[PDB]
């Protein structure tokens, strides 16, 4: 199994022999099917790739802090309503439907 | 003009380096790496070959008794018996029955083969480099030889090269080494004078001539066998001939890096380690001002085709308009793709063809020639073959590498919804700032 910077055999008294690698296979191709990961393994094997794993999880960070977000601004816009006495929102339940539209 | 670059310090591998001076066309040069030298110091520690036995015919003696007298000589050893009654073929050597006496002793010394054939252990330390460069200039390949040190300097065609020093100090070799005919061994030699029976080193010599030797061998004697005249020996067994039958792999296979080893003298060569600085100072004759050169226009730039590979398996067409013909260098400032050529004649209105090799999967690079730049996109594909046979280093690619289509993929998948989620935080903050004034 050759490494990436060479290998050299010795066989017998006859001069060495050097292989060092090339670039793996043609799998891997750039077109309308995604098709990189294969590009991103067969070179530089399980680096570049842990590297969209981390981005996944990033991202997944996002998007886990933006539905907090969602859930703040349903608190932050029931609270304002806190069950007033008047109890009425024709104009912002009935239409910006924040949170239990079931109800106004 | 004086130039500096540094180079990886790798053989076989051809490097363009651009220098470029104002008021006069730029110019690039191909230096390559014959081979570079590592001499090690030589400290001469000791030698060593096998030993020769001496033991000259025994003392035999009847109704007396013999006498050991200590001889200044190597392991020299005696011994006395009594009792022997020693048989020849016409019959008993004596006629005293017990009352004989055998007195024997033996030395060892060096054998006159250690003048052709030992081993020799030295302890080098340190060392010094020497290489050799091949430069394309003024379109002629050149050649060049000098201490890779950063202190010779050498002069050729009017030119001044100086190389080095090495930017790594790293040897393959090691403080003590040593030597057979024409193998080399990283191995710690016991210190003279100690050598252990059996083992490198049983026998110790200043110098294969010199008389004086130093020797550990246990020459024990024994009682001869009845009714027989001669003389035993428990001769210890010599370790130097053995360390031959079980000297393992050589250092040239040892080596990390795998610099070639030679002998007469002892060098390390053609290792991969490091960089090398290259300082060359140009007389502006080789320099032609600005003007001298033709001129161009009209660049435009294709690639029917091309492969990212170990070879120049890139392709690519330009088309070019010039003033006149004449010369004119080409180079790539990108260190990501390379090109074999150097320069190329233009005549005017016409178009060239260029080989190149890159690592991208999607190359996309400008090149420079006639103090201008065009532009080149392509798509390469990936070879059949996984693995070749000669070196080459020049497509190297870092941790950052082109996503060519899927590049856009990630541009989009970039798009995330923190901006809305700020915009609803500071939409619920103000409305409750009717309420919240400065908290
Ligand atoms: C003779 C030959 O071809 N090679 C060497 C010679 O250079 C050397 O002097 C000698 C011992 O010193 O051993 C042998
Ligand atoms: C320089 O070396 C290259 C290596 O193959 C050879 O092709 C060329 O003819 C040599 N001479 C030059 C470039 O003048």
């Amino acid at each position: 199994t050759v490494p990436t910077e060479g290998l050299e055999v010795t066989w017998g008294n006859n001069e060495p022999y050097k292989y060092w690698p090339q670039m793996s296979t043609n799998g891997t191709a750039h077109g309308h099917p995604h098709e990189i990961i294969l590009y991103y393994y067969e070179l530089y094997p399980t680096m570049t790739v842990v590297i969209v794993s981390v981005a996944s999880f990033v991202l997944l960070s996002m998007v886990g802090t933006a539905v907090g977000m969602c859930v703040c601004a349903r608190r932050r816009c029931i609270t304002p309503y806190e069950l007033t006495p008047g109890a009425t929102v024709p104009f912002l339940l009935s239409l910006l439907c924040c949170v239990r539209t079931t109800k106004a | 003009y004086e130039h500096v670059t540094v180079i990886p310090n790798t053989v076989g591998v051809p490097y363009k380096t651009l220098v470029n001076r104002p008021g006069y066309s730029p110019m690039v040069l191909e230096m390559e790496l014959q081979s570079v030298t590592l001499e090690p110091t030589l400290s001469l520690d000791y030698i060593t070959c096998e030993y020769k036995t001496v033991i000259p015919s025994p003392y035999v003696k009847c109704c007396g008794t013999a006498e050991c007298k200590d001889k200044s000589l190597p392991d020299y050893s005696c011994k006395v018996f009594t009792g022997v009654y020693p048989f020849m073929w016409g019959g008993a050597y004596c006629f005293c029955d017990a009352e004989n006496t055998q007195l024997s002793e033996a030395h060892v010394e060096k054998s006159e083969s250690c003048k052709t054939e030992f081993a020799s252990a030295y302890r080098a330390h340190t060392a010094s480099a020497s290489a050799k460069l091949r430069v394309l200039y003024q379109g002629n390949n050149i050649t060049v030889a000098a201490y890779a040190n950063g202190d010779h300097a050498v002069t050729v065609k009017d030119a001044k090269f100086v190389v080095g020093p090495m930017s790594s100090a790293w040897t393959p070799f090691d403080n003590k080494i040593v030597v057979y005919k024409g193998d080399v061994y990283n191995m710690d030699y016991p210190p003279f004078g100690a050598g252990r029976p059996g083992q490198f080193g049983d026998i110790q010599s200043r110098t294969p001539e010199s008389k004086d030797v130093y020797a550990n061998t246990q020459l024990v004697l024994q009682r001869p066998a009845a009714g027989t005249v001669h003389v035993p020996y428990s001769q210890a067994p010599s370790g130097f001939k053995y360390w031959l039958k079980e000297r393992g792999a050589s250092l040239q296979h040892t080596a990390p890096f795998g610099c070639q080893i030679a002998t007469n003298p002892v060098r390390a060569v053609n290792c991969a380690v490091g960089n090398i600085p290259i300082s060359i100072d140009i007389p502006d004759a080789a320099f032609t001002r600005v003007v001298d050169a033709p001129s161009v226009t009209d660049m435009s730039c294709e690639v029917p085709a091309c492969t990212h590979s170990s070879d120049f398996g890139g392709v690519a067409i330009i088309k070019y308009t010039a003033s006149k013909k004449g010369k004119c260098a080409v180079h790539s400032m990108t260190n990501a793709v390379t090109i074999r050529e150097a320069d190329v004649e233009v005549e005017g209105n016409s178009q060239l063809q260029i080989s190149f090799s890159t690592a991208l999967a999607s190359a996309e690079f400008r090149v420079q020639v006639c103090s201008t730049q065009v532009h080149c996109a392509a798509a390469c594909h990936p070879p059949k073959d996984h693995i070749v046979n000669y070196p080459a280093s020049h497509t190297t690619l870092g941790v950052q590498d082109i996503s060519t289509t899927a590049m856009s993929w990630v541009q989009k998948i970039t798009g995330g919804v923190g901006l809305i989620v700020a915009v609803a935080a500071l939409i619920l903050i103000v409305v409750l700032c009717v309420s919240f004034s400065r908290h």
